[PDB]
RNA sequence: GCCCGGAUAGCUCAGUCGGUAGAGCAGGGGAUUGAAAAUCCCCGUGUCCUUGGUUCGAUUCCGAGUCCGGGCACCA
RNA sequence: GUGAGGUUUU
RNA sequence: GCAGCCUGGUGUUGGCUCUUGGUCGCGCCUGCGUAGGAUAGGUGGGAGCCUGUAAACCCCCGCCUCCGGGUGGGGGGGAGGCGCCGGUGAAAUACCACCCUGGCGCGGCUGGGGGCCUAACCCUCGGAUGGGGGGACAGCGCUUGGCGGGCAGUUUGACUG
């Protein structure tokens, strides 16, 4: 396929997984991995040693393609989101902006009740 | 299967020869339409029979047709359209225009094949294939109706 | 790969013969440019299914001639060795005991001997260096005569296998790079049919396929599977 | 009868994509818990279908079938 | 921003 | 067995287009659990040849990639790359390729699945040799296999306090 340099990126910090998808300026994402290439099941993929092997797995499988920028873009947050996007924001790629698109969860009416014990 | 052409039909080769082809196409849009004939010993002794005073008929209907590009669309003209209605109702077709084109400008078309394919709502530039061996189509432009 | 030397006289390949006897078998003089002591090695094919039981490929055969080539086996000497100087014995070394896996050998093999005949104990155990291609003694191979006396004198002057491993990168040692067709007027009348003599039960299909006279140092002609 | 996938410890099962191997019971006493349940620990049971062969081997690969099943015939 | 396979009354 | 239903082939039944399929090797360059120096396929020659008809630490570079990296066009290099042994092991290359493992251009027929047109065919419209829609599908014939008490012809033995 056609290789890319320029584009934004996608980010999943979510409670259970933090993995990235970095895409083009159509939103066409490139790759994804996750801890369940080691084997990661549970919550024993989260913030300081084990599983950078999703994100910059997302970038070394798309170090072949030579992507410039990761613009940020969070879905999901918590979790020790910090260490792991900022492993790929100064540990050998660049970065041009920071906007990032916080999902703001409404729903009306409840989700799974995990949430309703602390309200 | 012993087919004998009149004009080129596109494909298939040049007129006259010795082409095979399928009967569901031959036999439904061929024979019906007066452009290829079926060719027994007689239809195939008629074009060695007749070398000149056909193909001199090939040259009046043909040469003589492969002319009618002067007046008919290639020079501006206001085409004369119904009253708005100004969401179109009706869509244009191939039939519903030249009785217009016949009370006003005074051109009288076949009306057949000025809608190849999907008469449409919408108004553009559309070419006319008038098929000798196909040569250039006219090209009309409908504008505006009003 | 595509170097100097194949860019000179590449035409002789010719991937679009009609049919050549001769002249695709005895060209292996000077369209091989060789300032060395090389080996023909004579391709053929044998065409089985090694992925079955019934079915060992195995096959020894000799040539009076003399090969241009020694016997050159690693002799060890024990009971039973001498003639009492029978005049064409006790030439090589006669002892040493060499338990060699330390160090793991050298890896220079071209000829093995193999005297006491203790196959059922020391089978898997002689056979060290020579696993999957083999150069082991093996009871299938033949060289089990009436006195022992005929096991250097045939690898002298003799003593050539075809037995392959799952595909068909069989050879045939015969001659020098200056070899006419009056040598093979005893290679390719012998071992080609030698191969189709010695045959297992479960041969079924074309048998005979790619049969390329091609040597080291020129390039690969095809002959008609018989000549 | 041609072809299709397999027979592992009273019970059944973790298997290999050729270099590995078994966990559970009627069982005895056992850090535990302040002497209570057993959460948890040693532990009684491999021709890995019968046999032949690339293979450093076979606890595992391939060939005939004796072991059981579905489709497919065929049965004077 | 964070924590429980979790217990029975002598 | 039949009625009826489903379904492959074929006639009615055509025009195009997209990517897929099969005997398909003329061609591309695909092998890294790996224990040492590793783009290390099993092996065949294995002291010659890469080489001044333009080398080497690695800079050309399409090619694929398990991301390490090797093999072709080589435009500017300028006698240096270093292997048979030691080293790894179930196997020793660098010179000539035997087919498997594969991304792939095509020689034979397009086999199937989609998108468009449509005159054949079908439905439909007041006054219908003309408009609209479906559209080579449906229905119908032959042939093939299966379902099929809805139906028909049938069998369901003898000894016997
Ligand atoms: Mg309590
Ligand atoms: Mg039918
Ligand atoms: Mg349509
Ligand atoms: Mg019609
Ligand atoms: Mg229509
Ligand atoms: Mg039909
Ligand atoms: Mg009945
Ligand atoms: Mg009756």
């Amino acid at each position: 396929k056609r290789q890319v340099a320029s584009g934004r990126a996608y980010i999943h910090a979510s409670y259970n997984n933090t993995i990235v998808t970095i895409t083009d300026p159509d939103g066409n994402p490139i790759t994804w991995s996750s801890g369940g290439v080691i084997g990661y099941k549970g919550s024993r993929k989260g913030t300081p040693y084990a599983a950078q092997l999703a994100a910059l797995d997302a970038a070394k499988k798309a170090m072949a393609y030579g992507m410039q920028s990761v613009d940020v873009i969070v879905r999901g947050t918590g979790a020790g989101r910090e260490q792991a996007i900022r492993a790929l924001q100064a540990s050998g790629l660049q970065v041009k902006s920071i906007v990032d698109d916080t999902p703001v969860p409404h729903n009306g009416c409840r989700p799974k009740k995990k949430f309703r014990k602390a309200s | 299967m012993k087919v004998i052409l009149l004009e080129p039909l596109e494909n298939l080769g040049d007129v006259g020869q010795v082409v095979d082809v399928k009967p569901g196409y031959a036999r439904n849009y061929l024979l019906p339409r007066g452009l290829a004939v079926l060719a027994t010993e007689s239809n195939l002794k008629a074009l060695e029979a007749r070398i000149r005073a056909q193909a001199k008929r090939l040259a009046e209907r043909k040469a003589e047709a492969e002319r009618l590009k002067e007046i008919l669309e290639n020079l501006t003209l206001t085409i004369p359209v119904r009253a708005g209605e100004t969401k179109i109702y009706g869509s244009v077709t191939a039939k519903d225009i030249a009785e217009a084109l016949s009370r006003q400008h005074g051109v009288t078309i076949d009306p057949k094949r000025l809608a190849l394919e999907k008469p449409i709502k919408e108004l553009g530039e559309y070419v006319l294939t008038y098929k000798p061996h196909p040569e250039v189509p006219i090209q009309l432009k409908v504008s505006v109706v009003a | 790969k595509h170097g100097k030397r194949y860019r000179a006289l590449l035409e002789k390949v010719d991937p679009n013969k009609v049919y050549t006897i001769d002249e695709a078998a005895r060209l292996v003089k000077e369209l091989a440019t060789a300032k060395f002591d090389e080996t023909v090695e004579v391709h053929a094919k044998l065409g089985i299914d090694p992925r079955r039981s019934d079915q060992n490929v195995r096959g020894t055969v000799s040539l009076p001639h003399g090969l241009g080539k020694q016997v050159r086996v690693l002799a060890i000497a024990k009971g039973e060795k001498i003639k009492e100087a029978e005049e064409a014995g006790a030439d090589y070394v006669g002892g040493e005991e060499i338990i060699q896996k330390i160090l793991d050998g050298w890896m220079d093999f071209d000829a093995v001997v193999a005297t006491p005949d203790v196959m059922g104990a020391v089978g898997s155990k002689l056979g060290r260096i020579l696993g999957p291609r083999g150069l082991l003694p093996n009871p299938k191979a033949g060289t089990v005569g009436f006195n022992i006396g005929e096991i250097i004198r045939e690898i002298k002057a003799g003593r050539i296998e075809f037995r392959n491993d799952k595909t068909g990168a069989i050879h045939a040692p015969v001659g020098k790079a200056s070899f006419p067709p009056e040598k093979l007027a005893d290679n390719i009348r012998a071992f080609i049919r030698a191969l189709e003599a010695h045959k297992p039960e479960g041969a079924k299909g074309t048998f005979l396929r790619s049969v390329y006279v091609t040597t080291t140092m020129g390039p690969s002609v095809r002959i008609n599977p018989h000549s």
